[PDB]
């Protein structure tokens, strides 16, 4: 079956206030936990443990 | 004639038996290098009275006994009875000729 | 010496399973907040620092380093034998509990304090 | 180990389960030596013609008449 | 051999608390002590006897494992328990 | 000359008939093989024969459809299809026709070669 | 008042023996004693060929293991059941108790 | 409006064979050119230069 690309150290889910305050960059799952975050790509919002992918009107 | 009772009662001494012969060949396997002559084995009634027959009796009593307290506890897991509930005599055989 | 009191607490932190390895997990178990005496080691980048120094004040709770990474790999236990012995290196680590008492986990916890 | 099977019914969307029945040589293997063939099953023994022999005397058998 | 950490640590804390173990063979159930599969404890236990730490004495269909005295440090050792503990 | 009938139905009725229908129709010992449910593999062999009656159209041919589930009767829904039946070696071929109703599929497969001394 | 007590064995000489101490402590405290019912012995028996593989004549050979039983039914007060049951113990002879 | 996450030095859109040889590892579009590759998210595969979301039959 295909190659599974890997994209090192996992630090771009957040955003650091001046503050040194810290917050998700990407928005989170709504009935998979807040812990959960969702992914973007073209009209497609998508997510992990339930594999749902919301599709925009745009 | 007939009785409900004959199958329980059959079944239970067979099941003894078969405790017995498979003991004696775990410890035959063990303790030929003991000498080992014969065992006794009263399962009908707590505590389980273990009554085993050697030739030599050193590595037995040695380091404070502990194959008496392994074999207590395999025949205990075995059996599973708790150990609380055996008690082992290591006999030296008389007359061994 | 520290140094000593650090072999006290890692052995028997890793006896059982109370030691963890690696940046990815150090980072995992800060968020979580389950964890005490973060190492840093030496030789690591000055982003890849900040990160585990950020998150390590942001969870509140004690943060140490160590002269070189393989001085940490002696305490992770990833020593093997030559024939003599040599040490794989590690980056970065941390306790989960403390399983039973030692004189060490004291001297570190008043060094701290 | 009661093993469960699904099956569906004539409308092909409809499901239910049903039980697999312990029967035939697969779980009757001879207690003294794995074998499938010869056990006697009798007085809930499950230990082959060849092995009965050797043991039936620890077990208190006896050839009487 | 397929075992977590935890797993491991659970058949070294009873091989030591008690100087014997009993295993059953060709079983995919699990050891009644642990709460492990049969399989994978008879092969942990299987790198202890390579290793000359213990016995092993095969009986119809059980596995009986017993602790040598050469090799209750070793394992003491690899626990990390503290100089003055011995088992039952 | 008249219509294809099996036990008193047209071909047109039949092959608008529900499984539980075509049950009253059969003979015993399939009737009792439908009361006891299809398993997973039947299922499966028979969604892709529904699948493929509607897809066809046109004069080309639709592809085989590959089986192991010999005991299956021939149900109105696989007539007209190319179906492969597993002979223990390998998948036979064949065109499933009106007549065949009312036989399992391994009442049209040879599992053992005839033998001429 | 009444007790039955069965003794239940699979060896002869055993069961003659433990039956003819008890009667002995029956008739030395004198309750009116009596000997005990001889049981219907249970015999549980199997038919196996000799030979571990077919060839030769087929020899055959059967197994019976014989289960002995001897009954008491004898009066005694409630105290006495209870001291006497300290004889009831140490033996390959299995005992149970009836009591109403 | 929202914050951008970044995701550093782009690689993961490739693998490597033990000889050398490189090839993509996400899919590649047909219509936007095989230069330009699509994601993946649940349900979701999709694309930039157009916005196409293909939803999968699972
Ligand atoms: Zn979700
Ligand atoms: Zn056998
Ligand atoms: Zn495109």
């Amino acid at each position: 079956k295909p190659k599974q690309d890997i994209k090192q150290i996992i630090l771009t889910q957040f955003s650091v206030n001046k503050d040194g305050e810290c917050k998700p960059l990407r928005n989170s799952c709504s009935t998979c936990g807040p812990s959960v975050f969702l992914g973007r790509s073209g009209n497609k919002e998508y997510c992990g443990r339930c594999y749902t992918v919301a599709i925009l009107n745009k | 004639m007939f009785n409900p009772e004959a199958s329980s009662i059959k079944n239970r001494f067979v099941e003894r038996g078969c405790y017995y012969a498979e003991i004696n060949e775990f410890l035959s396997k063990l303790l030929q290098k003991e000498g080992f002559s014969g065992l006794s084995l009263r399962l009908h009634e707590r505590p389980i009275r273990v009554v085993i027959r050697l030739e030599k009796t050193t590595e037995v009593l040695k380091d404070n006994s502990v194959l008496l307290k392994q074999i207590k506890a395999l025949i205990g897991k075995r059996l599973q009875e708790d150990v609380s509930n055996i008690d082992i005599l290591i006999e030296m055989v008389k007359n061994k000729g | 010496t520290l140094d000593q009191a650090l072999y006290q607490v890692c052995r028997i932190s890793n006896a059982n399973n109370r030691m963890v390895k690696g940046i990815r997990q150090v980072s995992k178990k800060l968020l979580d907040s389950n964890l005490k005496l973060v190492l840093l080691s030496n030789e690591i980048d000055e982003r890849s620092a900040n990160i585990i120094i950020s998150l390590a004040k942001k969870t509140n709770i004690p943060l140490i380093k160590v002269d070189d990474s393989i001085t940490l790999g002696r305490y992770a236990g990833f020593e093997k034998r030559t024939i003599e012995i040599k040490v794989a290196k590690c980056g970065c680590a941390g306790i989960v509990d403390y399983v039973q008492p030692s004189q060490g986990q004291v001297f570190l916890m008043n060094a701290i304090k | 180990m009661n093993k469960q099977m699904i099956k569906y019914n004539a409308d092909l969307e409809t499901t239910f389960t049903v039980e697999r029945k312990d029967f035939g040589r697969t779980n009757r293997r001879c207690r003294a030596c794995f074998a499938y063939n010869g056990v006697i099953r009798k007085y809930d023994l499950m230990i082959c013609r060849r092995c009965f022999r050797e043991y039936a005397g620890d077990i208190g058998f006896k050839i009487y008449d | 051999m397929q075992l977590s950490r935890e797993d491991q640590v659970a058949i070294r804390k009873y091989l030591f608390r008690e100087s014997i173990c009993l295993v059953k063979d060709k079983d995919n159930g699990n050891h009644p002590e642990l709460n492990i599969n049969n399989k994978q404890v008879m092969k942990f236990l299987r790198s202890y006897v390579s290793r000359g730490l213990v016995e092993k004495v095969f009986v119809w269909q059980h596995a009986y494992f017993l602790l040598k005295s050469e090799g209750v440090d070793v394992l003491r050792e690899e626990l990390y328990l503290d100089e003055t503990e011995v088992p039952l | 000359f008249k219509e294809f009938s099996y036990k008193g139905v047209n071909l047109e009725t039949l092959t608008s008939m529900s499984i539980s229908e075509f049950k009253e129709l059969l003979p015993s010992k399939l009737r009792r093989s439908i009361n006891r449910g299809f398993s997973a593999a039947e299922r499966d062999f028979i969604k892709k024969c529904i699948k493929a009656r509607s897809e066809n159209t046109g004069l080309e041919r639709p592809e085989q459809i590959n089986t192991n589930t010999r005991n299956l009767p021939i149900l109105p829904t696989m007539i007209g299809l190319q179906i492969g039946v597993y002979s223990g070696r390998d998948f036979m071929p064949m065109v499933i026709k009106e007549e065949m109703l009312g036989r399992r599929l391994r009442d049209y497969v040879e599992t053992r070669k005839l033998c001429t001394h | 008042i009444n007790v039955e007590l069965r003794l239940l064995c699979s060896n002869k000489k055993l069961l003659s023996d433990l039956s003819n101490r008890y009667y002995n402590y029956l008739f030395q405290n004198s309750p009116t004693a009596k000997k005990p019912r001889v049981l219907q012995p249970f015999i549980c028996d199997v038919t196996t060929r000799k030979s571990p593989c077919g060839q030769g004549t087929a020899t055959w050979s059967k197994y019976k293991m014989i289960i002995h039983g001897r009954m008491f039914a004898l009066q005694m007060t409630h105290q006495m059941l209870k001291d006497s049951a300290a004889f009831l113990q140490n033996t390959d002879v299995e005992v149970r108790l009836t009591l109403k």
